[PDB]
DNA sequence: CGTCTGCCCGCTATGAGCGTTGCATTTATCAGGGTTCTGGTCCACAGTAT
DNA sequence: ATACTGTGGACCAGAACCCTGATAAATGCAACGCTCATAGCGGGCAGACG
């Protein structure tokens, strides 16, 4: 599944991180000056590509959405929070000084008596913390998380011990708010990231749901799972009779009793689940003006995007009118901003006019982006009653 | 299996396999047997296990633990290794690497006493405090499960509780401290505690790996020792002075407890068979008693070296 | 390993390990009935071989696959149409093994994501997407989530074809409207006799031939 | 009513009414082969009419019943010979009700 | 105010998930034999009494 | 010096665990039935124009 990395131990300068192998085998923390440049990506554009055939220049344009990433202000904060809550969940699970072994003995009682509040030892404490991410659709929650978690080795192997530390894992909810198909998703991800077979071992012998919930929290401690991410938590609203509260409590017990940190990602529609009953981060689309002066983020984004053109008769520089129409049509949602550019270039190639103007942008938006019109119209209106249905803005 | 625990210091492999199913939440013994071994015909044995090699395969990446280290460091093999001889030691070592369980016991004929006895799960309540304050875990220790001494070489008696190894054949059991605490003082004998302390350093001695005498070396050693000691008849025993020394060193109650009560009247005695020409291997108790009664100032390893070199 | 060792030593400040693939592309083709949406696809995809065999490897690359939605609107029958069609493209049997009644929708949807990577599929086109509405198996929100989680797993691109009544199915929320028009949306119209102020040339060309 | 909870519980010492009492005795017979321990018993018991039907009630009193121990010494066959001999002398079908189902002793 | 227009509404058919059942498989019980293993036994020899 | 006491040594037969076969009893799995949500048609009954 994933390549194992033999661990080399470093020397952390923090007193609390004294002799914990699980947080000396991790890559070092980085400063914010280089954390905003370790995530940047772009496409090559060799200068000889402007003279190639139209079919090649058309198949090269299509890879812009998949290879262009620009770090923003909030990505640094999210990265720092993730790093702290990954390295802070191991201080209570030291494997050397008899502290992880006190957690694995308690877990056998839980799987044996079928209850998650059964304890044998009382000095086995856990520190996990938690997070919750909320933003509109297309804002970039998952593509800016796969990029952040891409600096960690996932599976690591220690020779002094015989443990395979799994640094992070990622799953998502079922299409209904089912209970038996989240445990199986966890097992499938776990044995697809290692190569083992836990879906045949657990979960195919006709266990009750409580037994499965007890077995899920023990194999997550056999391999020291540093972080768990559940994507699309808004699927929980369609749960069974009273089942929405059960897993909402279960994701609280693991953070509090077992010790595994948990992160949740969702849309504004998923705020209602938590409102009825975790830290909160709210993400919103780019605003053109917030200080009374043009936003530097928008200028930087458009200026860096504009330099990725394969058109022969390309414009010298981006004029104000093109920027204004680009913001008018897209309103700041990340996916539309790049897709509109890609489609405009793809039409300019075939139509014969190898340039970009405001009229071409409007025509492409009118022709090829029909299903997305009402949501962007509601965003442009700026009326709370219209946004009360869809458009995914938190009131 | 992905995460097989490394053995703790001075632990039997039975406890390691038992913990390898507590660390992962396997409750039914058949599932644990099917995962670790792949067969449901294996028999749990405390001391002198078989089917080794599959245990060394799980600990392959940690380069240190091989079959030799598991055999000579985490079992009871060194108690039987030197006294049997050079002829059967290699065969037993070869046999323990494969799927022959009872054949190993047959080859180690001193352990081939047909039905055994005292299969109850022993423990020492004083050592468990150190185990919990040093490791956070409690496990079976090779000091406790001596073949015939229910005594700890550093604290005294052992607290039994009535669960038998052969009660459930396919189940690996791990000690739990909440169940464990049933300490009550018992009668204690200082002579047997001293014997246990004398016999303990044999387990952690590297000399027993490559040094083992033969039967004629044993009888030559005994006859030279008797002749130099001076309490002998004409090429025979006095039968009284040696027995008197044995009774002076050890009380009759101790030998009655050890199931080696002296029998002066009958012609067939274990001491007499020791003196006469050797025909079969003897247990460690008889050799230890003879050495202690006849050599009161020499250690076990040096005594064995003296017996084997000449 | 070399990058990890050097970043731990301190020579190299940054290193990027393995990452995850992006969401699959998707397209929506909407047009009135009788316009030729099945004929066009069957003539366009006919230039591509279906099953190509690679000698150095041991994969039978299934270049494309075509299935159709079920009249019930059921979500568990469009998981068996996949196996049934792939057993005809190849000579294998998968509806006998993975098409049991013990497995749920969430398990079949993950079993069909492994045989779509053993044989590297290139497309999955679903025809007659109109038949989804008013299904007794579940609500509208239990299928608008099934589509999102099916796009976010399989990895192969998907193409959806339907009549102009299927606009209201995918125009209910931004999460599904963004994915429906993943690579543009194509709307088809009947031929017009008069284009601007002069007679059409396409109509005359089609009629004369 | 006392016998229903013995079926439910599985323990044959429970009770609901303390007033219920038993008034039965026991007998044992041993003799060498050829003495006539079977034909004499048959001749003695042939006086009574076995099944008798009552009209005011609806019961069918069974005066006596004879079974034999299985050769194998099995514990599940003595409980099946009883049902076979009962539905042979009544015409009912109790072996299918009780014997066929998965029941412990 | 009553039959037609809306309304109610009991009813009916369908499908995905969960709980139950019968057959084949595994597991356990018991008798028989046997084959080497070892455990006590008797014979011949050395050294001592007439 | 030579005949009797003690003893070393070579040694057979009871016996314990392993292998084989036949019969009875305890599980595991593939198959089948129970239950809950969802959609709709048509008939029978509260308020209409006449
Ligand atoms: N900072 C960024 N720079 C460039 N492209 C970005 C950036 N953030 C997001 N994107 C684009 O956003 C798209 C990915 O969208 P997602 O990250 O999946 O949105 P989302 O949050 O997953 O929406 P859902 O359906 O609610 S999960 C790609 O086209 C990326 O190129
Ligand atoms: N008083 C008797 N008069 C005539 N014949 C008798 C008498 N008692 C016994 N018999 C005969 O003896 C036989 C009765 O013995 P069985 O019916 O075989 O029972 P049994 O004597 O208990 O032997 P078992 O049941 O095998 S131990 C029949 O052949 C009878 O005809
Ligand atoms: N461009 C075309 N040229 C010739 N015939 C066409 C064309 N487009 C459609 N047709 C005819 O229309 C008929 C019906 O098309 P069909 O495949 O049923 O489309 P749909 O399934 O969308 O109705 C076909 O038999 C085909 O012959
Ligand atoms: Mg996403
Ligand atoms: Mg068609
Ligand atoms: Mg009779
Ligand atoms: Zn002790």
């Amino acid at each position: 599944g994933a390549t194992r990395i033999q661990a080399v131990y470093r020397d952390t300068g923090v007193e609390a991180y004294r002799d914990n192998p699980f947080i000396e085998a991790l890559p070092p923390l980085q400063e914010s000056v280089n954390s905003a440049a370790s995530l940047k990506s772009s496409l090559q554009l060799t200068s000889s590509d402007l003279q190639k055939s139209r079919v090649i220049r058309a198949h090269t344009i299509c890879r812009i959405p998949d290879d262009y990433f620009q770090p923003l202000g909030t990505h640094l904060l999210l990265s720092e929070r993730i790093s702290v809550m990954i390295r802070g969940g191991y201080v209570g699970r030291n494997p050397k000084t008899g502290d992880l072994q006190k957690h694995l003995q308690n877990g056998y009682e839980r799987v044996q008596t079928g209850e998650l509040e059964t304890f044998r030892f009382e000095e086995a404490r856990s520190t996990a913390q938690s997070l919750l991410l909320i933003g509109c659709s297309g804002s970039g929650k998952t593509t800016s998380l796969h990029r952040i978690l891409a600096t960690y080795p996932q599976v690591i192997y220690h020779r002094e011990l015989n443990v395979e530390q799994v640094v992070y894992l990622k799953i998502d909810c079922s299409h209904n708010g089912s209970l038996k198909e989240i445990c199986l998703n966890f097992f499938r991800a776990l044995d697809r990231a290692l190569g083992s077979n836990y879906e045949r071992r657990y979960g195919l012998k006709r266990h009750g749901i409580e037994t499965m919930l007890a077995l899920m929290s023990q194999i997550a401690n056999a391999h020291a799972l540093g972080l768990l991410v559940i994507d699309e938590i808004q699927h929980l609203s369609r749960s069974r009779s009273g089942g929405s509260q059960e897993m909402l409590n279960f994701f609280v017990t693991m953070v509090n009793i077992i010790g595994v940190p948990v992160m949740l990602i969702g849309t504004p529609k998923a705020r209602e689940i938590f409102e009825a009953d975790f830290g909160a981060i709210f993400w919103d689309p780019i605003q053109q003006t917030q200080r009374g002066k043009p936003n530097q983020e928008w200028i930087a984004f458009t200026d860096n995007l504009w330099q990725l053109q394969l058109l022969q008769r390309k414009d010298a520089l981006l004029s104000d009118e093109v920027r204004d129409v680009w913001y008018e049509l897209s309103q700041g949602v990340m996916d539309i901003v790049v897709k509109l550019f890609v489609l405009a270039q793809l039409r300019a190639l075939a139509l014969g006019n190898e340039r970009i103007t405001a009229g071409l942008l409007r025509q492409v938006y009118q022709d090829e982006l029909k299903p997305v019109h009402p949501m962007l119209e509601a965003l442009r209106s700026g009326i709370p009653e219209r946004i009360a249905r869809y458009s995914d803005l938190v009131v | 299996m992905r995460n097989f625990p490394v053995p703790y210091s001075n632990e039997l492999i039975y406890s390691t396999i038992a913990r390898a199913g507590v660390y992962q939440g396997i409750v039914s013994p058949k599932q644990l047997l099917d995962e670790v071994y792949g067969n449901r015909k294996v028999v749990a044995t405390l001391g002198l296990p078989s089917h080794l090699g599959v245990i060394a395969r799980h600990l392959h990446q940690t380069g240190r633990y091989a079959v030799q280290q598991l055999i000579y460091e985490h079992t009871l093999f060194p108690l039987y290794a030197p006294f049997v001889g050079k002829e059967r030691r290699d065969e037993a070592i070869r046999l323990m690497e494969y799927q022959a369980q009872g054949a190993v016991h047959l080859m180690l004929g001193v352990a081939a006493s047909r039905v055994k006895s005292d299969n109850r799960f022993r423990y020492c309540p004083d050592c468990v405090a150190l185990q919990l304050n040093r490791y956070g875990e409690a496990f079976w220790q090779r000091d406790w499960y001596l073949p015939a001494l229910p005594y700890c070489p550093k604290h005294g008696a052992l607290v039994f509780f009535d669960r038998a190894v052969d009660d459930h054949r396919h189940q690996f059991w791990a000690l739990g401290h909440t169940e464990l605490l049933s300490d009550y003082p018992k009668d204690s004998l200082s002579q047997l505690t001293a014997l246990a302390a004398y016999i303990a350093p044999l387990l952690d001695a590297p000399r027993a790996q490559e040094l083992s005498p033969s039967l004629e070396q044993w009888t030559l050693f005994y006859q030279r020792l008797a002749q130099d000691l001076g309490l002998t008849k004409s090429k025979h025993i006095r039968h009284d002075l040696v027995a008197e020394r044995v009774r002076q060193t050890f009380s009759d109650e101790a030998l009655e407890k050890l199931d080696l009560k002296l029998a002066e009247n009958k012609d067939t005695c274990w001491l007499k068979s020791i003196f006469r020409k050797h025909r079969k291997a003897f247990s460690y108790l008889q050799h230890s008693i003879v050495w202690q009664a006849l050599l009161p100032k020499l250690t076990v390893i040096e005594a064995l070296q003296q017996a084997s070199a000449l | 390993q070399n990058g990890y060792e050097r970043v731990q030593t301190g020579e190299l400040e940054t290193f990027r390990f393995e990452e995850a693939r992006s969401t699959a592309q998707s397209l929506l083709l909407i047009g009135c009935s009788g316009s030729g949406k099945t004929t066009s696809l069957h003539r366009i995809l006919a230039t591509y071989p279906q099953v190509i065999y690679h000698r150095e490897l041991n994969v039978e690359q299934v270049v494309y696959l075509k299935i159709d939605c079920s009249h019930n609107g059921s979500l568990k029958e469009i998981c068996l149409n996949f196996f049934r069609a792939l057993d005809r493209a190849l000579g294998s049997n998968y509806e006998r093994r993975y098409g049991l009644k013990r497995h749920g929708i969430e398990t079949m949807l993950a079993l069909m994501s492994q045989i779509a990577n053993a044989h590297a599929l290139g497309l999955l086109v679903i025809d007659e997407i109109q038949h989804l509405s008013r299904s007794r198996s579940g609500g509208s929100q239990e299928m608008l989530n099934f589509f999102v989680t099916m796009v976010n797993i399989i990895g192969v691109p998907v193409m959806l074809i339907g009549t102009p009544k299927a606009r209201e199915i995918f125009e209910a929320d931004l999460r599904s409207a963004r994915r429906g028009a993943g690579f543009g949306a194509i709307f088809w119209d009947p031929i017009q006799q008069t284009q601007r102020g002069k007679p059409n040339q396409e109509w005359i060309a089609f009629t004369d031939n």
